[PDB]
RNA sequence: AUACUUACCUGGCAGGGGAGAUACCAUGAUCACGAAGGUGGUUUUCCCAGGGCGAGGCUUAUCCAUUGCACUCCGGAUGUGCUGACCCCUGCGAUUUCCCCAAAUGUGGGAAACUCGACUGCAUAAUUUGUGGUAGUGGGGGACUGCGUUCGCGCUUUCCCCUG
């Protein structure tokens, strides 16, 4: 499987799109199977709405669109496994 | 899985897939997400045709809700519980 | 599935010689490949993983879409996660 | 108790147009002879034939297959 | 795999929403885990108040939303 | 099972409410109630998206096609709540 | 709005047009196409596998298991016993296996170094029919609470027969696990 | 109360951190000394996978004492919220049997046995949540058409701007 490599991310930041369009960039602090992933001190921004800081943040997997990782990941290292 | 046991009876904001809000009491959840909100108000941005006005807001006030996991977007804390010390 | 053993390796004969294909030869030879998806956005770049999901890991990419006259926008992105549901069609460098 | 798997079959042996009608689709149907079906509901037929209820046109496609989530609704004839 | 219980509807004049905008019109005659239906004596019931009965037919589960019986059961 | 759909099953012949993936609103009485949220209902009052009533009898909805319920609030004293 | 009732103003569009690829002759970079912990375990059991086949040429060409000074008397007549437990004197593998025939000559073999028995003995009967009577009654026998299997001696007689070493030999004692019984015999 | 034959009523399969290095143990390998590997141990580095020890260190009040002559941080204790090296187990809540240490009915160790949990893999991307027909595809300010009109507006056709 796959879903086991992004649960290996977590403290660090990434932007992840959804099927709304809307954005949110923040932490990762833990993901499930079902992709469903918990970011603390995140900032969330709905589409033709203004950004706004959360806390923290559960969202599903299904309503996910994709994701936006750094630019210094270890692909080749972190996709051992 | 502390991540969601740590949030029970929390007043958290569930975002729903059509855009609405959901703030209510969060009870207790499940594997599918399946969420218990106590007390919940629904919103709804509605974008004005008229003229450059402010978002229209309209609340609804429903009490006890059972939200199906598929239909949850994201949910964060609005606010903690609510005290019952004076 | 026909096979309910633990140890059946379906899915690696799959991706190997099923349409999941596709990607395995764009990870092997590092070929860019554009992917159509449901955000009505094109999404152009190279492959490093995926699995039976169709869930892509994505670097040097460069997204592209229109709105509206008709104006084309498009931006960057050296590394990203597509999932797998969102996608609509898939398509390697036909040269 | 007659279920549809029965009745499905019944429709084929009949050779009988079954229309069919798409998921999310009200405008646009499809009509033909089936030929076989799985436990998936995809169902595949000899000679298609694409009506419009605006357009009522017949566009013929031959022997073709329909995928089993896009189907709405059976009608006989 | 538990079965719904649409014993009460059975053979019963039911009125029956579908997905896109669609509803029609018959009596039940029997049923399967997946909500597959089989209704006798249908209406197409269009957007427009015409009407057309072909009888016997098939609805996907995948596809009901909500069915109302007529008959109160 | 789920507690959720314990909350659910115990919830079962008192008026409730559930709202559809195609926008509808029904609200009346609790008949039969299953795992799959499979909900049976009678003397509903149904809203479409336009705002328009009508008036229903026996009403069954299939669960996977239910966007929320709304069920009484004194479920809240539950045992294991 | 409803997904139905939904007025698409600007629906999904082919990709027509946005095919700007590059060239065929921009090959991508050789170099890259590797994995680590994958092929370098790969590489190192090539290696032992094709080593050993190598060393099992030279080890034939030297020595002659037909021209061994130990084995001796017909072949057709010499059987072997292997299992033999540690401890069996040899007189107690005369008189257990005598039963059968008379035994000419009788070898154990030890180890060459470390001189420790190495449960395997060599029997030589007095006519080829004492043996093969011995055979099918043999194998299975207990000697000193140890079960011992019993096979003509191939090491002279099957064309193209060779020990554990080259590769040949029977019995599945550590063969892949759960996939040789130990209470079945040869 | 035990065993035997039949009918009836209840029930989802695989498992027990993972990836490297093991010269040494077991498997005492079916051919005249031998395997390699593998399987089951023991030894040995790690993504640290969760815990136990909280020494040390960080934030701020309460209490006590000090009138002190320093220029190498530092008076003693309690409370709030944190971190944490080194050292230990590779992970079970419950039950059953054998042997042994023993302050000998308790406190523990070495063995398995088949029993529950919703721990994981596959039926789980094929209609009921864990792999989409919920796409996000706009709105507004000026000039700029027509139809109906209650002159507020519904539909409809254009250019430049602010907004996402």
């Amino acid at each position: 499987k796959l879903v086991r490599f992004l649960m290996k991310l977590s403290h660090e930041t990434v932007t992840i799109e959804l099927k709304n369009g809307t954005q949110v960039h923040g932490t990762i602090t833990g993901v499930d199977v079902s992709m469903n992933t918990h970011l603390k001190a995140v900032k969330m921004t709905l589409k033709n709405r203004e950004p706004v800081q959360l806390e923290t943040l559960s969202i599903r997997g299904n309503n996910i669109r994709y994701f936006i990782l750094p630019d210094s990941l270890p692909l080749d290292t972190l996709l051992v496994d | 899985s502390s991540k969601m046991l740590q949030h029970i009876d929390y007043r958290m904001r569930c975002i729903l897939q059509d855009g609405r809000i959901f703030i209510g009491t969060f009870k207790a959840f499940d594997k599918h997400m399946n969420l218990i909100l106590c007390d919940c108000d629904e919103f709804r941005k509605i974008k004005p045709k008229n003229s450059k006005q402010a978002e229209r807001e309209e609340k609804r006030v429903l009490g006890l809700v059972l939200l199906r996991g598929e239909n949850l977007v994201s949910m964060t804390v609005e606010g903690p519980p609510p005290k019952d010390t004076g | 599935e026909m096979t309910p053993e633990e140890l059946q390796k379906r899915e690696e004969e799959e991706f190997n010689t099923g349409p999941l294909s596709v990607l395995t030869q764009s990870v092997k030879n590092n070929t860019q490949v554009l992917i159509n998806c449901r955000n009505n956005k094109k999404l152009l770049g190279r492959v490093k993983a995926f699995d039976r999901h169709c869930n892509m890991v994505l670097e040097n990419v460069k997204e592209m879409w229109t709105e509206v006259k008709p104006v084309n926008k498009d931006r960057y992105i050296s590394k990203m996660f597509l999932r797998g549901d969102s996608v609509i069609v898939v398509l390697r460098n036909p040269l | 108790m007659v279920q549809p798997i029965n009745l499905i079959f019944r429709y084929l042996q009949n050779r009988s147009r079954i229309q069919v009608w798409l998921y999310e689709q009200v405008n646009m149907r499809i009509e033909g002879c089936i030929i076989g079906f799985d436990e998936y509901m995809n169902l595949v037929l000899d000679d298609a034939e694409e009506i419009h209820s605006k357009t009522k046109s017949r566009k013929q496609l031959g022997r073709i297959m329909l995928k089993g989530d896009n189907i709405t609704l059976l009608q006989s004839v | 795999a538990h079965p719904p219980e649409l014993k009460k509807f059975m053979d019963k004049k039911l009125s029956l929403k579908l997905n896109g905008g669609r509803h029609v019109q018959g009596i039940l005659r029997g049923f399967d885990p997946f909500m597959n239906l089989v209704i006798d004596e249908c209406v197409e019931m269009a957007t427009s108040g015409q009407q057309n009965n072909i009888g016997m037919v098939v609805i996907r589960g995948n596809s009901i939303i909500m069915l109302e019986a007529l008959e109160r059961v | 099972i789920g507690v959720p759909i314990k909350v659910l099953h115990e919830a079962e012949g008192h008026i409730v409410t559930c709202e559809t993936n195609t926008g509808e609103v029904y609200r009346g009485k609790l008949i039969e109630a299953e795992d799959n949220m499979n909900c049976q209902m009678s003397n509903i009052t149904v809203t479409y998206r336009d705002g328009r009533v009508a008036q229903l009898e026996q009403v069954y909805i299939r669960g996977s096609k239910i966007r929320f319920l709304i069920l009484p609030d004194m479920l809240k004293n539950a045992p294991m709540l | 709005k409803l997904p139905h009732e939904k007025h698409h103003n600007q629906p999904y569009c082919g990709i027509a047009p946005y095919i700007r690829e590059f060239e065929d002759p921009r090959d991508a970079p050789p170099p890259t196409r590797a994995e680590t912990r994958e092929e370098r375990m790969e590489r190192k059991r090539r290696e032992k596998i094709e080593r050993r086949q190598q060393e099992v040429e030279t080890e034939l060409k030297m020595w002659d298991p037909h021209n061994d000074p130990n084995a001796q008397g017909d072949a057709f007549k010499t059987l072997f016993v292997a299992r033999v437990n540690y401890d069996t004197t040899e007189s107690k593998l005369r008189r257990e296996f005598e039963v059968y025939g008379p035994i000419k000559r009788i070898h154990m073999v030890y180890s060459k170094r470390s001189g420790k028995p190495r449960g395997y003995a060599f029997i030589e009967y007095e006519h080829e029919r004492d043996m093969h009577s011995a055979y099918k009654h043999a194998d299975g026998k207990k000697i000193d609470g140890r079960r011992v299997l019993v096979d003509v001696e191939r090491g002279r007689t099957v064309k193209g027969w060779r020990p554990r070493r080259l590769g040949g030999g029977l019995g599945g004692t550590r063969r892949g696990g759960a996939d040789v019984n130990i209470r079945h015999s040869g």
